């Protein structure tokens, strides 16, 4: 490290005489020379520091500085109503907003019919893990990259783990989006993977963190009745049947 | 030949949010270097702050007139992130825990990491970044969200060209 | 390394003719140049020699010479040293000093409600191992510093381990305090650790009961009734409930 | 050229609480060094005293005019701590203070430890302490309790100026 | 070995010319330059040669040539299996000579609430313990204490010889007679709670013929019921058992 000391001693000495220029120069060193970092699937989001977005596409699996990647800078406005409390409010208000969060309920109906199980018990079991609904709510451009959701029994401890299916050949997860996903549900692990040329984000349990201390009670029977009263789109049901049939043989990462 | 002058300069270069600056190394001369941290910074919960590691290590190497390898150590501790600056590589602490294509690093409770100036220069050369003075300086962007501390070792560059002769 | 010691040999020879100055020099070398020693948690207090204090804080986990450490040099007024006899006296007279041991009993009540179990048998079982009460008494400090205490079942052994919860972002264990803790409770091991950004001291059984068996018997029914007539502060009970809920998922070191 | 002079000087240097000396000092010449402990001190239950190891080892090297590596050994025997001073390695353990980060050491019944002058110099250099004569001497602070004996290798310094040239 | 050969050739030749002086010189080399040998506990007495004594103390754990240990040289007064067998048989008449043995048995009977008749029958079944007791209770000794603990693996009762004080010097004659009198028993020195101890356990199965006469346990039991023991000794044995109740046998 002597060559560094040689070619830097003059510069450091000249900077010592004027601390103002030194502070200015060091503060001027805020231009990332490495914006894209290579990632390798399967990839767990726990290794994603804040200010990091995930661009999984045919052009590669890579992480990007949230400040320089274009799509992150061109957000969807001030959708900063992603507080844990507001998510709890949405979880409790599911009964009157059945028309939104349609993918969740349609996936539940499709799973209940595919496995010949009761829909009320399935609703109670999925509602016991509101973190999955929170993940669904965050990822909601409501069509704008509206991720699909599959529910499969969870090995080890757990009622049902979740598979967030990203439609298309690409998936860009915003850095704020990933941060809020990791913070709102801490005890659940997120692992990105690909199956049959379809990108997926697997959500499984990692500790007892259902927050039964602050978990609101929502009636599952009322949601069941409102679901039985509303007719779902045949396209969504057929798409969920196909997605379940394709992902029925998927090794969980 | 001012030991405290170096600590004052480093404190100036490091942002203000990183509360610290203590010596904890005792009197040390450019010829005699200690095995204790020359500077000690610390951040609280939510300290989404940046640390100029390359600048401080190169400055430490400059001030000392004896061959050495300045080294930084990062500890998630239990309640706050802790940065320590040693003039020589400590023992019982992981050396090169910053490998290329592995800019991101996480630290759980009581966990530690670090980097020496030699490893920093080698990684800078491997990436092929500009080796000219002040054309590529490493920065540690740290987000302390308990129980974890999430670090990103990113090479940031200048915005102009300045004076070059 | 010979001739350095020879360049000290010359000095030793010149000094040998006058032993008085030699003894003076040797006695004058009593200022430790290494005051702080770095430690890494988990750390067992058995490795703490007398005249050694433990400073766990955000600025690090470090051990300090008890004679030079500032807070140690202030000594908190010394507070003398609880003799083993006085500790036994406190264990027996606990019934009449219900306020002096309010945190202990409040933790017991909170646990009794937490496991929907009776309080009298739990109190009798916890008092059967008075070393935990001894630790409570030793570390008791006037003012806020007055440490909290949680009780958890002990695996791989027969009884109940203790968690001394220190409030705040810092914890300084005095050398006299830790020394007297280790001497008064010989069969129990003390290990410092961190959980949910909170410093904790775990006290468990060690060395297969090397403890006096002549400990006197205290009636649990009388203390149970005295608890039944005294109403505890809701704030302390709620704090203990929160601490128990947070530490219910704590890997015992 | 004093066979007993070295043990007498060491006895002068060692505090009084460490009852011992004048023992096991096998016949030895300044040229011919023995494999037996030149001095044997011991302390009883409850002795909380310090031993100047560096001074004793440097004095041992002083008396001998042949290359050697003075060595100290500390053994808890269950009923009394015993310090022994060998002129050459007794084939025992190198030390506990070999790791600058493990200055504290405990010894149960029948347990042993030790340190050589080479290891002392290595730790002194690693810590970067002042190498001037009598500016940094290691001390064994020993606390003798009933089961265990707890020793601490602390580098203590002078309080004034040697008054030397 | 060229240096040795050349520097010894002259002396060896000069001695070859006069064999008398050679025999004198060789026989004159009987002054041990190494008297103390360091040992480390746990230490089995099998590695102690006949002429080696054990001075386990705070100033060190060291073995000494039986010819040089000072107290050994003052062990002028001070025998084999034979007298030990005679004493074992006459135990009924010498309760005062063996008070520590029987009093420890009574205290042990109270510690485990077991019957004294069965304890007496079991302890007399291992006469090597009584032999050790007799050997260690020398003339003007410090009556070393004796505890009895159930023996794992091999079945019966092992012995704990408790040495009082902060030091323990085992005479070479004592060690030789202990190792010869009890061939099937292993003796291991150790320290526990700052107290030196000698553990005697069963070894090599049953390499101990039964040439020992039969001693009645009922008569000894009755004679013990008739003799009143001195206060304090029972409390001392209770304390020793309570302290050594948590001792891993080496
Ligand atoms: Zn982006
Ligand atoms: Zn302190
Ligand atoms: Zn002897």
């Amino acid at each position: 490290c002597l060559h560094e000391r040689q070619r830097y001693r003059g510069l450091f000495a000249a900077l010592a005489q004027t601390p103002s220029e030194e502070i200015a120069i060091v503060r001027s060193l805020s231009v990332p020379l490495v914006k894209t970092t290579p990632v390798s699937l399967p990839f767990c989001l726990d290794q994603t520091v804040a200010d990091n977005c995930l661009t999984l596409s045919g052009m590669g699996y890579y992480l990007g500085i949230g400040g320089c990647c274009p799509a992150c800078n061109a957000g969807d406005g001030r959708f900063a109503a992603t507080s844990r409390e507001a998510l709890i409010l949405a979880f409790v208000q599911q009964i009157n907003t059945i028309f939104e969060h349609r993918a969740f309920l349609a996936s539940l109906v499709v799973l209940a019919d595919r496995h010949n199980a009761p829909l009320q018990d399935l609703l109670a079991g999925i509602l016991g893990q509101p973190e999955l609904f929170f993940v669904h709510t965050i990822l909601r451009g409501g069509g704008a990259c509206d991720p699909r959701l599959l529910f499969y029994p969870d090995p080890t401890y757990g009622g049902h783990m979740l598979y967030v299916i990203f439609p298309g050949t690409s998936a860009h997860l915003h850095y704020l989006l990933i941060d809020r996903m990791l913070t709102a549900c801490p005890g659940y692990r997120f692992v990105a993977h690909v199956w049959q040329s379809t990108f997926v984000l697997v959500v499984r349990r990692n500790a007892e963190k259902p927050t039964d201390a602050e978990i609101p009670t929502v009636s599952a029977a009322d949601i069941y009745c409102k679901m039985r009263d509303i007719s779902f789109d045949g396209g969504l049901m057929l798409e969920y049947q196909r997605l379940y049939a394709t992902f029925d043989e998927f090794p969980p990462p | 030949p001012a030991f405290e002058g170096l600590v004052q300069r480093i404190r100036l270069i490091v942002p203000s949010t990183l509360r610290g600056g203590d010596g904890e190394a005792g009197p040390y001369s450019p010829s005699s270097l200690p095995s204790r941290c020359a500077f000690q910074f610390h951040g609280h919960d939510g300290s989404d702050e940046s640390f100029p590691i390359e600048y401080v290590l190169r400055l430490m190497n400059d001030w000392a007139e004896v061959p050495c390898n300045p080294y930084l150590r990062i500890q998630n501790t239990g309640v706050s992130v802790l940065f320590q600056g040693f003039f020589h590589r400590p023992h019982n602490a992981p050396g090169g825990a910053i490998t290329p294509e592995r800019t991101n690093v996480i630290l759980g409770s009581t966990e530690t990491t670090g980097l020496s100036l030699g490893d920093l220069d080698t990684i800078k050369g491997r990436l092929g970044l500009d080796a000219r003075p002040m054309m590529a300086s490493m920065w540690i962007s740290c987000f302390v969200r308990m129980p974890r501390v999430q670090l990103a070792f990113r090479f940031m560059g200048p915005e102009d060209a300045g004076r070059t002769r």
